[PDB]
RNA sequence: GGUGAAAUUCUUGGAUUUAUUGAAGACUAACUACUGCGAAAGCAUUUGCCAAGGACGUUUUCAUUAAUCAAGAACGAAAGUUAGGGGAUCGAAGAUGAUCAGAUACCGUCGUAGUCUUAACCAUAAACUAUGCCGACUAGGGAUCGGGUGGUGUUUUUUUAAUGACCCACUCGGCACCUUACGAGAAAUCAAAGUCUUUGGGUUCUGGGGGGAGUAUGGUCGCAAGGCUGAAACUUAAAGGAAUUG
C-alpha cells in the first residue's frame, strides 16, 4: 500500500517532517516528492503548492489526518506535511505518485 | 435565555461598502470561520440557507418561513428542524413535516437552511434541583413557581377551596368557556395516561 | 486510590435527589465536561461552555454541536443523508 | 425411552436450524423436523381440461402446472398427510413410495 | 379474431371472487362474487355456488363487450395457506363452460420472500 | 403439579416472604 | 337504473414496434366531456400481455410484457415499453431441488436515459456422465458467475435507448453471451434474465416517442 | 370477514375486489439437503472493507514449549430490566364475541408491553448427543464434504493443446449413514456405551434410597426479576430404569 511503501522509505532514505523544514527542502529544490494531510488548513496547503511548483516539486495529498500521517512516518506525534529528501530503496518517486 | 446557540453571519452590502451582520441560529456543525451561501441557486450542505423549491425531498432545514421572506418561523428550538416531504412544482408548494409532527404546506420560495440546530439533548438533563429552574426561568419570564389552584381559596381560582385538596367538577374546560373559567385541561379532546404508540400515523 | 464505587463527579450531590436522577446526570456531565478532538487542527482540545458551543483551546474554533456532546446522533445522520442528496443533485 | 437415533428428524452437525410455519395450524417447527410436500397440479383437474381445450384459442397452448412447498407439524402431519405409522422396525425404512 | 378481457378469479376459502376487467385493470366490468349467489355463509366458497356466480359472471361479459378473456387466479397468499381454494376449479369451468375463450392463464398467488410473522403463534391454532 | 409451575408456586412464596421479612429489618 | 355502459367510450391498443403485431386488445374509458375529460384523465395504463401472443410463436410462451401507454389521438393509443417479467409456472419449474440457484442483478441508465434494473438467474446441470446426483457449485464459481454476468448486463444497457434493448432481450442475445463467459467456470443450464422493471424516464419528448410508429 | 358452525367487526365512507403509485419497519421464501462453518450460543440477498480460522500441502522453522484443569475470566437462544430511537408484523396483559353446568382458557375480534436497533445490564434453557477432554488399540461396507497425488480417462475444439466441469483409483481430515458383533450392557441399544473380577494410559467434574428441597439460613452478584454457593429436623418402603405380557 500507500503507507508500507511511506514506511519503505522512512526506514532507507532522508527525509523531514514539519512545515518550516519542508520549505527550506523546498527553497533549495532538495524536496522530491511532499505530502499533505488532510486536515491541513488550505492556506498551508496553497502556499505549500506554490512552494512546491516554484521547486518543480510533485504533491501527493495524503487521504488522512495529520495524526494519521504520524503514525505513516511511523512517530508518536503528528505531522502535517512530510518532505521526502532522498527516497530509499522505496519506488514511490516514480509510481502512481 | 434560549437554548440553542446564535451564529453571527457577515454579508457585504450589494448596494452600498459596507459590512452588514445577520443573527443566525447556529445549525449544528457550522463553525466560525465558515462560509454560509444564501440563495435560489446555491449548494445543499449544511448551514446555507435555500428556498424550500430548491432541495430535494428528505432534506433536512431548520429556521424555515411560514410565507417567503417572514425571515424565520418554523423549527428553531434546540434541537428541531423541518423535513422536506414532496412538491407540487404547479403552485409550487413544498409539503414538510414540523417539529409538532404536523405537516403543513407553504411555499417553495420560504427558505430554510439544511441542518438541524445546535444544542439538541438539553432537555434530557434533570433540572435536578429548584434552584437550576429559578436561574431557568430567571432569564426567560416571571412563570416559576406556580402555585396549584387548588391550594388556594376560592376568590382565587376556580380551583380552590373545600375541606379537602379537590378539583370539584371535571378539569376539562369548552373552547367556549369565558376567561376566569379556563383552567385545566382547556377542550381536551381526551384525557389520562396515553398509553400505546402515538406517532401520527 | 479509588474513591467512590459508582458516583464518580455525581457525588457532589451527595445523597439528594435519588440515585436514579443522578445516574442519569452523570452520564451526560461526564458527557459534557470532556475533552474532544478537534476536526480542524487534530488535536484533542475541544472542550465546552455554553450549551451547544464547543471551541478549541488552540486553533481557535468554535463548533456548534449538542448541548452536552460535541456531535448528536441526530445531527450525524442528518451530515449523511444531506451528503446522500447533495451527491443526487452532481450525478 | 430414547424411540430415534435422529430423535425427531435430521439435525447432526448442526446445532440451530431456524424454525418455518405449519402450512396448516401454523405452528413453528424446525425446518429440518418440518414433513415437506411439493404440490404439483395442474390449473384445470379431471374433467376441465377437455372442457379448456374445446372453448380455447391456441391450440392445446401449454397446459403448465402450479408448485409449491408445504409444511407440517408432526401433529398436523400425523392428523391427515404423510404419517400413518410403523412398526418398531419399519420405521427405520426411509424409502418414499 | 376475439376482444380479450381479463378474469381475475380470487378464490381462497370461505369465498371466490371472480371480475373481468379491461386488459389495462383500470376500468374493471361484471364482477359478482360466490357470497351473492346463496345464503348460508358457510357455501361462500363452494362450487356450487362458485358455479351460479360464474353464470352470472359470463353474462354481462358477453352483455357489454367481451368475446374472449384470460384469467388470472390467485389463492390468499401473503401468509395465507398459498393454495387455491375449493371454488377456483370450478369457476374456472363454469366460465370456459358458459362460450367464452380462454387465453394462457397463470397464477398470480402473492408468494414472498418469507416474512410478517404469520399468524396463530408459536404453539399454532390448537383445537 | 407441573414441575415448572411447582417452581413458579416456591418463587412466589420466596418472593413474599422476602416481603415479609423486610417489614422487620 | 344507469348501466354506465351506455355511457363509457372504447378504445384500440397499438403496440410498439419492434414485435410482430401492434393490435393489442380494447379498453373503455368514459365520455370525452368537458371538465374531467377522458384523454389526460387516465391514459397512463399498462397492459400485460404475453409476448407469444404479441410474437406468435410458442419458444416465447412465458416472458410476461408490461405496455405503459403514452399518448392518444383519434381512437388510437400508442404504447412503449414498461417492463418485463417472467412467469410464475415457467420459474417455478426451473427452480428444481438437487442443484444451486444462481441470481444477480445491476442498475444501469441508457443513451435514451432510461433507468431500470435488468435481473439474471441460473442453475447448474450435471454433466452428461455425472454420477453423483446433485452437481453444486463452489460459491467461488457462484461470486465470479455472478460479477460476469453482472460484467455482461452493463455493457448491453446503455448501449443505446432500450427501445434497441428492448430488440436485444427477445432473441435472448445476452443469454448465449453469458453461456460464453460462463462455461469456463461452470455448466450452467437454464440462463434467462428473467425480470427488468423501470424505475425512471426522462422528459416526455413526444418527438422520440412517435420515431417506432408509421 | 372469520369459523366445525356462528357471533363481536367492515360496508354511500363505495366496503371485500381491481388498477397506477408511494411510504414505514421486518424478514431473507423457493434453491435447503441425514449438506457447510463456529468454543458454544449460533450462522442463508448483493457488494466493498476489516481482521480471524480449520483441513490439506510441505526434504521450511523452533525443539518438549505439552495433556487436563480448583480459583479467575471471555462469550452466552429466548424472555426480562435501564436510557434513546423504532414501533410494518405478530402479539404475555387487558377488553371483547362465542362455546361450557361453569370457561378467568382452547376458537374469533381489538390491542398495551414486547417483537427491531444503539448504549448499558441480566447469565438462565430438554443451553441435548440427556453421553468430559488428550492418547492408543480393536471391523466390514458403500455415499458425500475439503485438500492433495496418480491418467497414451470422458466432455468443452481452435488446430493439437492449456484450462474448466465430469469419471475412475488412492490418501489425509470432515458431517453422517449401512451391516455385523468378536465385544459390552438391566435392557433399550452402543465401533463405543468396546479393548473391566484376566478389574491400572493421563486428567477434570458430579452422584450415594425416596420425599423434605434447590426449601431454610449465611455469604456474594444483580436496578429489579433473580443467579451462584446451599443445609437440617421430620417423614417414608419404596421411588425409579429397561423390557414382557395383558
Ligand atoms: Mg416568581
Ligand atoms: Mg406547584
Ligand atoms: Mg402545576
Ligand atoms: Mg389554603
Ligand atoms: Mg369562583
Ligand atoms: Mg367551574
Ligand atoms: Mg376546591
Ligand atoms: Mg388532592
Ligand atoms: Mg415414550
Ligand atoms: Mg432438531
Ligand atoms: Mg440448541
Ligand atoms: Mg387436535
Ligand atoms: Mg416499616
Ligand atoms: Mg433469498
Ligand atoms: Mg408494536
Ligand atoms: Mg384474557
Ligand atoms: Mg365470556
Ligand atoms: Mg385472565
Ligand atoms: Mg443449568
Ligand atoms: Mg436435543
Ligand atoms: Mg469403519
Ligand atoms: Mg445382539
Ligand atoms: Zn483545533
Ligand atoms: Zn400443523
Amino acid at each position: 500500500s500507500i503507507n508500507q511503501k511511506l514506511a519503505l522509505v522512512i526506514k532507507s532514505g532522508k527525509y523531514t517532517l514539519g512545515y518550516k523544514s519542508t520549505v527550506k527542502s523546498l527553497r533549495q529544490g532538495k524536496s522530491k516528492l511532499i505530502i499533505i494531510a488532510a486536515n491541513t488548513p488550505v492556506l498551508r496547503k496553497s502556499e505549500l503548492e506554490y512552494y512546491a511548483m516554484l521547486s518543480k516539486t510533485k504533491v501527493y495529498y495524503f487521504q488522512g489526518g495529520n495524526n494519521e500521517l504520524g503514525t505513516a512516518v511511523g512517530k508518536l506525534f503528528r505531522v502535517g506535511v512530510v518532505s521526502i529528501l532522498e527516497a530509499g530503496d522505496s519506488d514511490i518517486l516514480t509510481t502512481l505518485a | 435565555g434560549r437554548g440553542a446557540p446564535l451564529a453571527k453571519v457577515v454579508f457585504r452590502d450589494p448596494y452600498k461598502y459596507r459590512l452588514r451582520e445577520e443573527i443566525f441560529i447556529a445549525n449544528e456543525g457550522v463553525h466560525t470561520g465558515q462560509f454560509i451561501y444564501a440563495g435560489k441557486k446555491a449548494s445543499l450542505n449544511v448551514g446555507n440557507v435555500l428556498p424550500l423549491g430548491s432541495v430535494p425531498e428528505g432534506t433536512i432545514v431548520s429556521n424555515v418561513e411560514e410565507k417567503p421572506g417572514d425571515r424565520g418561523a418554523l423549527a428553531r428550538a434546540s434541537g428541531n428542524y423541518v423535513i422536506i416531504i414532496g412538491h407540487n412544482p404547479d403552485e409550487n408548494k413544498t409539503r414538510v413535516r414540523l417539529p409538532s409532527g404536523a405537516k403543513k404546506v407553504i411555499s417553495s420560495d420560504a427558505r430554510g437552511v439544511i441542518g438541524v440546530i445546535a444544542g439538541g439533548g438539553r432537555v434530557d438533563k434533570p433540572l435536578l434541583k429548584a434552584g437550576r429552574a429559578f436561574h431557568k426561568y430567571r432569564l426567560k419570564r416571571n412563570s416559576w413557581p406556580k402555585t396549584r389552584g387548588v391550594a388556594m381559596n376560592p376568590v382565587d381560582h376556580p380551583h380552590g377551596g373545600g375541606n379537602h385538596q379537590h378539583i370539584g367538577k371535571a378539569s376539562t374546560i369548552s373552547r367556549g368557556a369565558v376567561s376566569g373559567q379556563k383552567a385545566g385541561l382547556i377542550a381536551a379532546r381526551r384525557t389520562g395516561l396515553l398509553r400505546g404508540s402515538q406517532k401520527t400515523q | 486510590a479509588k474513591r467512590t464505587k459508582k458516583v464518580g463527579i455525581t457525588g457532589k450531590y451527595g445523597v439528594r435527589y435519588g440515585s436514579s436522577l443522578r445516574r442519569q446526570v452523570k452520564k451526560l456531565e461526564i458527557q459534557q465536561h470532556a475533552r474532544y478532538d478537534c476536526s480542524f487542527c487534530g488535536k484533542k482540545t475541544v472542550k465546552r461552555g455554553a450549551a451547544g458551543i464547543w471551541t478549541c483551546s488552540c486553533c481557535k474554533k468554535t463548533v456548534a454541536g449538542g448541548a452536552y456532546t460535541v456531535s448528536t446522533a441526530a445531527a450525524a445522520t442528518v451530515r449523511s443523508t444531506i451528503r446522500r442528496l447533495r451527491e443526487m443533485v452532481e450525478a | 425411552p430414547k424411540k430415534r437415533a435422529s430423535n425427531g428428524r435430521n439435525k447432526k452437525g448442526r446445532g440451530h436450524v431456524k424454525p418455518v410455519r405449519c402450512v396448516n395450524c401454523s405452528k413453528s417447527i424446525p425446518k429440518d423436523k418440518a414433513i415437506k410436500r411439493m404440490a404439483i397440479r395442474n390449473i384445470v383437474e379431471a374433467a376441465a381440461v377437455r372442457d379448456l381445450s374445446e372453448a380455447s384459442v391456441y391450440p392445446e397452448y401449454a397446459l403448465p402446472k402450479t408448485y409449491n412447498k408445504l409444511h407440517y407439524c408432526v401433529s398436523c402431519a400425523i392428523h391427515a398427510r404423510i404419517v400413518r405409522v410403523r412398526s418398531r422396525e419399519d420405521r427405520k425404512n426411509r424409502a418414499p413410495p | 379474431s376475439q376482444v380479450f378481457g381479463v378474469a381475475r378469479i380470487y378464490a381462497s376459502f370461505n369465498d371466490t371472487f371472480v371480475h373481468v376487467t379491461d386488459l389495462s385493470g383500470k376500468e374493471t366490468i361484471a364482477r359478482v362474487t360466490g357470497g351473492m349467489k346463496v345464503k348460508a355463509d358457510r357455501d361462500e366458497s363452494s362450487p356450487y355456488a362458485a358455479m351460479l356466480a360464474a353464470q352470472d359472471v359470463a353474462a354481462k361479459c358477453k352483455e357489454v363487450g367481451i368475446t374472449a378473456v384470460h384469467v388470472k387466479i390467485r389463492a390468499t397468499g401473503g401468509t395465507r395457506t398459498k393454495t387455491p381454494g375449493p371454488g377456483g376449479q370450478a369457476a374456472l369451468r363454469a366460465l370456459a363452460r358458459s362460450g367464452l375463450r380462454i387465453g394462457r392463464i397463470e397464477d398470480v398467488t402473492p408468494v414472498p420472500s418469507d416474512s410478517t410473522r404469520k399468524k396463530g403463534g408459536r404453539r399454532g391454532r390448537r383445537l | 403439579m407441573r414441575a415448572k409451575w411447582r417452581k413458579k408456586r416456591t418463587r412466589r412464596l420466596k418472593r413474599k416472604r422476602r416481603k415479609v421479612r423486610a417489614r422487620s429489618k | 337504473v344507469v348501466d354506465p355502459f351506455t355511457r363509457k367510450e372504447w378504445f384500440d391498443i397499438k403496440a410498439p414496434s419492434t414485435f410482430e403485431n401492434r393490435n393489442v386488445g380494447k379498453t373503455l374509458v368514459n365520455k370525452s366531456t368537458g371538465l374531467k375529460s377522458a384523454s389526460d384523465a387516465l391514459k397512463g395504463r399498462v397492459v400485460e400481455v404475453c409476448l407469444a401472443d404479441l410474437q406468435g410463436s410458442e419458444d416465447h410462451s412465458f416472458r410476461k410484457i408490461k405496455l405503459r401507454v403514452d399518448e392518444v389521438q383519434g381512437k388510437n393509443l400508442l404504447t412503449n415499453f414498461h417492463g418485463m417479467d417472467f412467469t410464475t409456472d415457467k420459474l417455478r419449474s426451473m427452480v428444481r431441488k438437487w442443484q444451486t440457484l444462481i441470481e444477480a442483478n445491476v442498475t444501469v441508465k441508457t443513451s435514451d436515459d432510461y433507468v431500470l434494473r435488468i435481473f439474471a438467474i441460473a442453475f447448474t446441470r450435471k454433466q452428461a456422465n455425472q454420477v453423483k446426483r446433485h452437481s453444486y457449485a463452489q460459491s467461488s464459481h457462484i461470486r465470479a458467475i455472478r460479477k460476469v454476468i453482472s460484467e455482461i448486463l452493463t455493457k448491453e444497457v446503455q448501449g443505446s435507448t432500450l427501445a434497441q434493448l428492448t430488440s436485444k432481450l427477445i432473441p435472448e442475445v445476452i443469454n448465449k453471451e453469458i453461456e460464453n463467459a460462463t462455461k469456463d467456470i461452470f455448466p450452467l443450464q437454464n440462463i434467462h434474465v428473467r425480470k427488468v422493471k423501470l424505475l425512471k424516464q426522462p422528459k416526455f419528448d413526444v418527438g422520440a416517442l412517435m420515431a417506432l410508429h408509421g
